[PDB]
């Protein structure tokens, strides 16, 4: 069991032990946003439309 | 000395942020005003504190935090709050119109009128950093808000922030204390479109805290109240050592380093230990190889899960208080013996460990008793993919009959994304499988 | 009225244990992904531990111990006896080796009884060629040349004893056991009743006792069963801090059965740990009772188990 | 979050002034819109159904409609009818005749814009509109055609917001004229397609609730008028108090709705008091837990063992242990885990609040939406076919422009309502 890299300050101390060693773009962004905001505004004129009938 | 921006969004950021943000003042003797008696840097200082504060002329100590909500309710109380004069207006951003438990309403129908607000709200804070490190988001997988734009604010910082560390602390959900039928889904959804914005992401399961309240602390049905006292002090024992002086987790990029050889296995275990009582009247103190142990029980995790049946691929351990590396060492040799602690065979088999004089804070009139030693132990062990697993149970049981799927597609998300999100998470539980067996 | 869920249909033990519980009319069998459950009788493989105990006000049971197949597959057995320090590299154990179709050369320090398993052979070659015309994992292992026969009939036998683990770590041994006697000669050599004196080729406790009081001048007591009482013992204590439920939000318990080879010095060896296994026809009603009083009853509310202390 | 309510036609608008009288009294406003009040829990929220005028006086966020002047009258005579803006009074003098195309196509068009210009100015000063509210009968004329027609218009001008209503489903029990069936199976069709939310209150169960459990020998609609008064509150606590939850209806909907037309719901109320006559032992949360899920506590006459419940949103009201409450709520779930669909984890969510209603220390109000609701929609659809095979009294409809076309499309739409409730029966 090896300690190692210990540093010591007046807050505390820090330091290792080793038990055993080892063995999207802005535009892609906008283009979904409005892609959602088409198909919710698609769905809207649809209900519209059917409330006009 | 560089800064660090904290982002708090959704119900649960906002209040986890707000217990934070009064421990951390607590901690370093700032007062409701934002009055630092002890800094004789007036107007400025390159300290380990200012990491998380700024200083204005008139020696006012602001955190270096901005809340976000898609409605004004929770907000607004933290702008009539204890603490109001701590934050300047323009950190505490608000809408009108929630997410309504949606994650495609925060992501897609409210979060895209509101984004460019909050970054331009955000890049006037980093305007006042001489050198960025990066940020800590605080949000809930569950909430509209804290799932849906979070995911698209992480996309939008990944964009303008690109060189700057992002870490995580993410409230899992729990059936006591949730609000929503439709949290798997959201929890799902956030986590595909943020895994790969994430360096680092700290999970605390509702469920582990709630019963850490009513086990330890005798709360007999935790509110939030109870449950975000005791998680910011798990978030301070993680932050301490951003903020104070030492050679252990200086900045963002070492808990990368640290805590994640993996990049999509970013997700460590926290185990803090111990929490008692404030009603206690009689309290024998705990030793250093006691709270120690004590980090291996899974009673004790933010998370409840098995580490014996999974493999660590690193492990840090956070003391506060009167802990001298000594104790330490013999109390790992001793519980190296008596627990089943596996590492993966590419990664050594150790501890680093981080040391703070100054025992844990408690906020007066808490739940919390004063101790005179605790640690918090992070671990990245692939026993966490349990939680994975149980969200993705939960997610395929609704989502094979499409139940209520239609409130997303009504929002103008597609069917697809869904089954998407659902593959990414299933290629993740197959990671921690190939990386645990 | 308490609640299970059944998730192996092919388990004749636990067949017989849900026949029991609902017959006792404080039990219901929900449906097998009913997740309101308070007890768990589990599928045999990729069994989710990690979606168990996470149900608010339900304490949840389950009938399998994870992380206990170490001990119940041939070629992490081995390696379990070899790498812990509690089983050191030990008398009770025939010496084993792993190998993989795609290391012991102590055969040649032998410079001459070289009988070894999987499946029997004599040479190095027959068997190695054997593990490879099949293509997974295989282990070989040292024959019991002198074996304990029973007499009239020469014959040769294994001992299955079953051991019941609970919640608490306890660990009961079932005071039946039963002998499984043989009336590429697999017909006399491989004990399985799978593979006519006595009832379908097994002896009782009560006739294998008979037997060596009249043949040997000893009891089933003191020349095996104390061995094997050691043997129960040492293996579960070994693996218990790896397996133990005792502050996990769910428990566990698990049934085993263990294969015992007794050689002519009255000496016992370790074969096999079962994780799965049957029970013999004659102690179904028994045994299977006993897993509800001692396993099942005492999470949700004389004795045929021997309580093995450690 | 501004809620809109509407009240129209007989129905509508008596147990509209009821519902308004019970939550002004659990707000501390009185008849003339002051607020006398002991907590200030009450006042937090109360901007979500009241508008605040100048001197603070408190005015409800109500428009109060018919094309029959009668009952409004009686309202604006009553008790807090002078609590009411007397612009939001909208009425013709026709009357509707109990006929659902006459408040639909004939009567109700003349009067609908008016209404909705109503509606406007009431829009217009909100903040963030959550949606609208409206209580109506299915079996007249007024409520269930006007309604619906007014449902539609809403629709139309406000797509983007929640429509809920609370709709008395017509009983031959609690009877007026025989055109009930097909007054309310015109009006289902158009809630399938229009709302987002519907309490189904059945006049079927009302009246057994009176008879069988309150002992009551001749139910007056003031007797089913109590009944409905309660749950109403019950089912509106979490819109109106601060909570854990902090609900509205979108959220409301979201949680309860897995598929946009089974939005029909069962609701019930726990403990069961005939007006007038108090019991003086408050329940224990066990009692309230049993009694709110007892099919005899149902507002809407359908045996929920027939079904199972999808979603399911229960409030308890009174100082109580939650610890207790949500124990008691765990077991019923798990005692009877059968009952609740297994594809929609943790379908069941408990809120709690201290201000219990007048009259009671303790109360449960249930919020179901169980496929056992099909009962309901199947015993109109046999009164209606019972009737249209002879095409009996279609003249009445006929005569104001309507074709038999429109009344085999309405029940089409129903029975398939019924048979989707019955594919997620056996899942
Ligand atoms: N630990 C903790 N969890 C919280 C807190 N507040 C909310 N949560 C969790 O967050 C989940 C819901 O997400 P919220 O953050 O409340 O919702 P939101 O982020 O405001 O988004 P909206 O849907 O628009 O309200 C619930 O399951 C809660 O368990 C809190 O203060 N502390
Ligand atoms: N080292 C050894 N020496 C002598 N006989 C041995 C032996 N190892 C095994 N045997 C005998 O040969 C048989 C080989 O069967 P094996 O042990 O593979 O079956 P099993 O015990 O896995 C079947 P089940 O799971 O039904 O109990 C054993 O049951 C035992 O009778
Ligand atoms: N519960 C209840 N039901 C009512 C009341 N008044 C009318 N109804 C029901 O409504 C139906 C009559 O419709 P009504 O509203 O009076 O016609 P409208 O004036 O055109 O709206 C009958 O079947 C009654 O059962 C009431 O005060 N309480
Ligand atoms: C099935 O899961 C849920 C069902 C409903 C809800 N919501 C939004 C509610 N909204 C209102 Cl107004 N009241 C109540 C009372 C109890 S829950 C609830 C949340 C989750
Ligand atoms: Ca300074
Ligand atoms: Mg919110
Ligand atoms: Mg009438």
């Amino acid at each position: 069991m090896e300690v190692i890299e210990l540093n010591k300050c007046t807050s505390g101390q820090s330091f290792e032990v080793i038990l055993k060693p080892p063995s999207p773009s802005l535009e892609e962004i906008q283009k979904k946003l409005e892609a959602a905001e088409e198909r919710r505004k698609y769905q809207e004129a649809e209900l519209l439309k059917h409330l006009a009938e | 000395m560089r800064e660090c921006i904290s982002i708090h969004v959704g119900q649960a950021g906002v209040q986890i942020g707000n217990a934070c943000w009064e421990l951390y003042c607590l901690e370093h003797g700032i007062q409701p005003d934002g009055q630092m008696p002890s800094d004789k840097t007036i107007g400025g200082g390159d300290d380990s504190f200012n990491t998380f504060f700024s200083e204005t002329g008139a020696g006012k100590h602001v955190p270096r935090a901005v809340f976000v909500d898609l409605e004004p309710t929770v907000i607004d109380e933290v702008r009539t709050g204890t603490y109001r004069q701590l934050f300047h207006p323009e950190q505490l951003i608000t809408g009108k119109e929630d997410a309504a438990n949606n994650y495609a309403r925060g992501h897609y129908t409210i979060g895209k009128e509101i984004i460019d607000l909050v970054l331009d709200r955000i890049r006037k804070l980093a305007d006042q950093c001489t050198g960025l490190q990066g940020f800590l988001v605080f949000h809930s997988f569950g909430g509209g808000t804290g799932s849906g734009f979070t995911s698209l604010l992480m996309e939008r910082l990944s964009v303008d922030y690109g060189k700057k560390s992002k870490l995580e602390f993410s409230i899992y959900p729990a059936p006591q204390v949730s609000t929503a039928v439709v949290e798997p889904y959201n929890s799902i959804l956030t986590t595909h479109t943020t895994l790969e914005h994430s360096d680092c992401a700290f999970m605390v399961d509702n469920e582990a805290i709630y019963d850490i309240c009513r086990r330890n602390l005798d709360i007999e049905r935790p509110t939030y109240t109870n449950l975000n006292r005791l998680i910011s002090q798990i978030v301070s024992s993680i932050t301490a050592s951003l903020r104070f002086d030492g050679a252990l987790n200086v900045d963002l990029t070492e808990f990368q380093t640290n805590l994640v050889p993996y990049p999509r296995i970013h997700f460590p275990l926290a185990t803090y230990a111990p929490v008692i009582s404030a009603e206690k009247a009689y309290h024998e103190q705990l030793s250093v190889a006691e709270i120690t142990n004590a980090c291996f029980e899974p009673a004790n995790q933010m998370v409840k899960c098995d580490p014996r049946h999974g493999k660590y691929m690193a492990c840090c351990l956070l003391y506060r208080g009167d802990v001298v590396p000594k104790d330490v060492n013999a109390a790992i040799a001793t519980i190296k013996t008596k627990r089943s602690i596996q590492f993966v065979d590419w990664c050594p088999t150790g501890f680093k460990v981080g040391i703070n004089y100054q025992p844990p804070t408690v906020v007066p009139g808490g739940d919390l008793a004063k101790v005179q030693r605790a640690v918090c132990m992070l671990s990245n062990t692939t026993a966490i993919a349990e939680a994975w697993a149980r969200l993705d149970h939960k997610f395929d049981l609704m989502y094979a009959k499409r139940a209520f799927v239609h409130w997303y597609v009504g929002e103008g998300m597609e069917e697809g994304e869904f089954s998407e999100a659902r593959e990414d998470m299933a290629a993740l539980e197959k990671d921690y499988e190939e990386v645990g067996v | 009225m308490y609640t299970f869920v059944v998730r192996d249909e092919n388990s004749s033990v636990y067949a017989e244990v849900s026949r029991l519980l609902l017959a006792t009319g404080q039990w219901k069998r929900l449906r097998k992904d009913n997740p309101r459950f308070n007890l768990m009788l589990g599928e045999r493989n990729r069994l989710p531990f990690g979606r168990l105990g996470h149900e608010p006000g339900l304490v949840q049971l389950v009938n399998y111990y994870r992380g206990a197949d170490k001990l119940c597959r041939k070629a992490s057995l081995v390696k379990l006896i070899k790498t812990s320090p509690e089983l050191s590299e030990c008398t009770w154990f025939p010496e084993s080796y792993v190998i993989y179709p795609t290391v012991f050369l102590a055969a040649y320090n032998r410079r001459r009884g070289n009988v070894w398993i999987a499946l029997i052979s004599s040479e190095a070659s027959e068997l190695l060629d054997f593990i490879d015309e099949q293509g997974q994992v295989h282990v070989i292992q040292k024959y019991l040349e002198k074996p304990l026969l029973l007499e009239p009939g020469h014959r040769k036998f294994d001992i299955r004893s079953w051991v019941l683990v609970d919640h608490l770590y306890n660990i009961y041994l079932y005071r039946e056991g039963v002998l499984r006697t043989s009336s590429q000669d697999k017909t006399c050599h491989l004990t399985n009743h799978c593979i006519g004196y006595e009832e379908g080729n097994e002896m009782f406790f009560e006739e294998f006792n008979q037997y060596l009081m009249d043949a040997l001048n000893t009891t089933l007591e003191n020349s095996i069963l104390l061995q094997i009482k050691h043997i129960i013992r040492s293996c579960l204590m070994c693996i218990e801090p790896a397996i133990s439920t005792k502050h996990l939000h769910y428990q566990s318990f698990q049934l085993f059965g263990f294969d015992f080879m007794v050689d002519e010095e009255l000496k016992v060896w370790l074969i096999e740990v079962n994780g799965a296994p049957a029970c013999a026809q004659k102690l179904y009603a028994e045994l299977c009772q006993g897993i509800v009083d001692v396993a099942i009853s005492s999470v949700f509310p004389t004795s045929i188990f021997i309580k093995l202390h450690h | 979050r501004e809620i809109v309510h509407i009240q129209a036609g007989q129905c509508g608008n008596q147990i509209g002034a009821k519902f308004w009288e019970v939550i002004s009294d659990e707000h501390g406003i009185d008849p003339t819109g002051s607020y006398h009040g002991d907590s200030d829990l009450q006042l937090e929220r109360i901007n979500v159904y009241y508008n605040e005028a100048t001197g603070n006086k408190y005015v409800p966020r109500a428009i109060l409609v018919d094309l029959e002047p009668g009952t409004m009258d009686s309202v604006r005579s009553g008790p807090f009818g002078q609590i009411f803006r007397p612009d939001n009074f909208v009425f013709g003098q026709s009357g509707a005749g109990n006929n659902w195309a006459k408040g639909h196509y004939t009567e109700g068009a003349e009067l609908v814009d008016s209404v909705l210009d109503v509606v406007r100015k009431e829009s217009e000063s909100c903040d963030c509109l959550q949606g609208f509210q409206l209580t109506h009968s299915l079996g007249g004329g007024t409520g269930s055609g006007m309604g619906t027609l007014l449902i539609s218009k809403i629709r139309e001008e406000y797509p983007d917001r929640i429509m809920n209503t609370f709709s008395v489903m017509p009983s031959p029990k609690v009877s007026d004229t025989v055109v009930e069936p097909y007054n309310a199976t015109l009006s289902v069709h158009q809630l399938v397609e229009n709302t987002d939310e519907t309490y189904c209150i059945d006049n079927e169960a009302l009246y057994d609730i009176c008879f069988r459990t309150l002992k009551l020998t001749t139910p007056t609609y003031g007797d089913l008028n109590h009944l409905v008064s309660a749950t109403m509150s019950g089912v509106t606590t979490c819109l109106r108090f601060p909570g854990q939850l902090n609900a509205d209806l979108r959220k409301l909907a979201v949680n309860m709705v897995p598929f946009p037309r089974l939005h029909f719901f069962m609701p019930g109320f726990a403990p069961l008091t005939s007006r007038g006559s108090q019991q003086y032992r408050a329940l224990t949360v066990p009692e309230l837990t049993q009694q709110m899920f007892d099919s005899k506590n149902m507002m809407a006459a359908c045996d929920p063992r027939h079904g199972r419940y999808l979603t399911v949103a229960a409030i308890f009201r009174g100082r109580m242990s939650m610890k207790e409450v949500d124990e008691q709520m765990l077991n019923v779930q798990n005692k009877n885990s059968s009952y609740f669909v297994e594809w929609i984890p943790n379908n069941v969510k408990t809120a709690v609040c201290d201000i219990p209603p007048r009259g009671l220390k303790m109360s449960a109000t249930f919020i179901g939406n169980s496929t056992a609701i099909q009962e309901l929609f199947k015993r109109i659809s046999e009164q209606f076919t019972a009737m249209f095979r002879r095409k009996a009294f279609l003249h009445w409809y006929t005569g104001e422009g309507m074709d038999e076309m429109e009344f085999t499309e309405a029940e089409s739409n129903m029975n398939d309502l019924v048979s989707e409730y019955q594919q997620y029966q056996d899942a």
